[PDB]
DNA sequence: TATCCTAACCAAAAGATGATTTGATTGAAGGGCTTAAAATAGGTGTGACGCTCGCTTCGGCAG
DNA sequence: CTGCCGAAGCGAGCACTACTGTCACACCTATTTTAAGCCCTTCAATCAAATCATCTTTTGGTTAGGATA
């Protein structure tokens, strides 16, 4: 309680920052699945609709060509078998470190 | 509307010190603010840069002594509020000032020029250790700022021989303010 | 031990659908003195373990339902005393500013408490005649009373009065009809004392053979529709044993009506302007409202 | 001798000098959002309205 | 057995609460581009205090450098 009291930016708060293998499965999605980025939401429950939107606005910077390549190398659908890979993938990158 | 009454007699004040009594957020108040300001088209000056400084100076407890700050902490407000000025003056002609929220420019300034006041005595506080001292809550830009003018000042220690020839840096430079 | 009485009297009150009196506490163990029972049935009824029934073989006690005592425990404490206050009001009810005015309880609980008994389906809202929008709370299972119903006439929180205003006019019609038609036999009037008059009965079952109305007309509306035309000076009255009629809506007697002739034709002083003017007490013959300027007067002549 | 003063200096107190380990501060990023514009779209919920002449009350005997 | 008129008592004008429902539209979804500023972890990059290993001066004290008593 005082009258110095500080105001500034605060909606930029911490986020979780991305993984390098939670990076390829989302290339792999854009291949497996599209740009539906609700549906990508819901395979990855550790990730909300915005920050799909923001991840794709990220790498749409540089990487345009490689979400063209994922988006080509087209592969069947499946959730079940997306979120095994999802944690089998995540497990092993910690056993790994 | 108050805070623009006030704006009318240049009398300073704060925009969260408004919004500390009405559960409104940043965003919400500031882009409501400019609604009605655009709505109404009335003229309404700034913050004149010099004004909010005397009710924010004026707030620190360093005038008196007390258990929290004895008297190597204890300072004469009208050296600090000058130096102050001197040091503001500066800010706003080397750019820092336009753009960036006032205050962190005020804690700075305040914290660097207690220092050198007698800096012997306190050369070794910090900026959290010096504001919770004066039950002071302080911005993390105050730290840009402070490595900001610090920057500044080593630039024109350079400048005078005498003294260029003690090879001043970041620990030393402070308490030859007064030379400069 | 109260601990042993409180369990011994929700026991006995569940193989007792009549309910226990206190003697049967003691007549299952004697130990148990008046007054420590006494003391904790006065809280068991806070608490709905227990329903006090006054009877002539001592006060009786039964326990309703397993929620009646769960909705007692903690801040639901003032739940089921809510639902005692309208238990009490039965089919009458009790508004919201009232329970509120009552008992002193705190809205905010109240909202929760309503919510959590309409769940239940012990209590629900029905608008009331009284103060239309202001809603009572009653008993869920009981039919709520005229002064929430108001009969067939209220509606919406509206009144029908074409519904009623048209119920009068029929049944004068068939009062008169009825009337004349006695008269036209025109043989004595001491059996005229009898064929001019209507059964209630009779009209009821005319008017609702007429079907008019798509809700239901009652015995009773119908006479209390009836009521209405003597107080119009239109009706007479009169009363016989009970046999007439499938109903005899008295006891040991049931009662006719009959329409009246006016006694007197429109007077003269009716048909003087002055009679009719609102400003009767200022025109004078100084005043600037004046009979020699009265323009009622000077347009009275012309029709 | 029986022992201390004190060169040399061992043995340790104690004094103290330096490199390193351990403990702490911090750059810059992650990534995140804000002023301002363009528009169509829908819902559903919120919340305007100090006496003292006049006057009062009920018993006690006449008639 | 009604009732007129007595004695005891009080008084005032002067004192240079609300709904409540409709209604209309605020509110939101939902995207694009600017610019700098502001923003929290979070480790990487960097810096600072205390400690361990060891040398050195003095207190103890001897050997041997030295001495009175
Ligand atoms: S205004 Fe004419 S009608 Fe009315 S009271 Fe006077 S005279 Fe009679």
């Amino acid at each position: 309680g005082s009258t110095t009291t500080y105001s500034s930016f605060r909606k930029n708060y911490y986020s979780k920052p991305w993984s390098n293998k939670e990076t390829d499965m989302f290339f792999l999605a854009i291949s497996m699945v599209g740009t539906d980025f609700s549906m990508i939401g819901q395979l990855f429950p550790h990730r909300a609709r915005i920050e799909i939107k923001n991840k794709f606005k990220r790498e749409e910077k540089t990487n345009g060509w490689r979400i063209d390549k994922a988006f080509q190398e087209k592969r069947p659908f499946d959730f079940d078998f997306f979120a095994h890979l999802l944690q089998k993938v995540l497990a092993e990158e910690e056993k790994r470190k | 509307c108050v805070l623009i009454t006030c704006r009318q007699h240049n009398w300073p004040l704060t925009m969260g010190a408004i919004c500390t009594l009405l559960y409104a957020d940043l965003d919400v108040f500031s882009s409501t603010y400019m609604q009605i300001v655009k709505l109404l088209g009335l003229d309404v000056p700034s913050l004149c840069l010099a004004e909010l400084v005397k009710t924010y100076c004026s707030s620190f407890k360093l005038f008196q002594a007390s258990p929290s700050v004895p008297a190597k902490y204890v300072e004469d407000k009208e050296k600090m509020l000058s130096r102050t000025m001197q040091l503001v003056e500066l800010a706003n002609e080397t750019w820092l000032v336009t753009g960036r929220h006032p205050l962190p420019v005020i804690t700075a300034a305040t914290f660097l020029a207690w220092q050198s006041l007698q800096p012997a005595d306190r050369l070794s506080c910090s900026l959290a250790r010096f504001c919770k001292l004066a039950n002071v809550d302080l911005p993390y830009p105050a730290s840009s700022r402070l490595q900001e003018l610090l920057a500044v000042l080593l630039r024109m220690a350079e400048q005078l021989a005498w003294l260029r020839v003690l090879r001043l840096d970041k620990r030393s430079v402070v308490k030859h303010i007064g030379d400069l | 031990d109260p601990v042993e009485i409180e369990n011994r009297i929700i026991e006995l009150c569940h193989q007792f659908p009549h309910g226990i009196t206190d003697q049967v506490i003691q007549n299952e163990m004697p130990h148990i003195e008046a007054q420590q029972r006494a003391v904790a049935i006065n809280r068991l009824l806070s608490m709905g373990q227990l329903d006090l029934l006054r009877s002539n073989t001592g006060l009786l006690y039964r326990i309703k339902d397993s929620q009646n005592a769960g909705k007692m425990k903690g801040s639901d404490n003032q739940e089921k005393l809510v639902y005692q206050i309208i238990e009490d009001a039965g089919n009458k009810g009790i508004w919201s500013r009232d329970i509120r005015y009552k008992s002193n309880l705190p809205l905010t609980e109240i909202n929760k408490i309503l919510k959590n008994l309409e769940s239940k389906k012990l209590i629900k809202a029905v608008k009331s005649v009284a103060a239309s929008k202001k809603k009572v709370y009653m008993l869920y299972n009981l039919q709520p009373d005229r002064s929430v119903t108001g009969g067939a006439w209220y509606s919406d929180q509206d009144f029908e009065s074409e519904f009623v205003e048209v119920l009068n006019q029929q049944c004068f019609k068939f009062l008169q009809s009825k009337a004349e038609t006695a008269r036209e036999s025109k043989q004595n009037p001491m059996i005229q004392r009898n064929s001019s008059f209507a059964s209630s009965h009779e009209v009821w079952k005319y008017i609702c053979e007429l079907g008019i109305s798509k809700v239901e007309l009652s015995m009773e509306d119908i006479e209390t529709i009836l009521n209405t035309l003597i107080y119009d000076g239109k009706v007479e009255m009169t009363i016989i044993a009970a046999k007439e009629g499938t109903v005899g809506s008295v006891d040991g007697h049931m009662k006719l009506y009959r329409a009246v002739n006016p006694i007197i034709p429109p007077t003269g002083l009716v048909r003087a302007p002055c009679g009719l003017c609102p400003v009767f007490d200022d025109c004078h013959e100084g005043g600037e409202i004046s009979p020699s300027n009265c323009i009622y007067m000077t347009e009275w002549l012309e029709f």
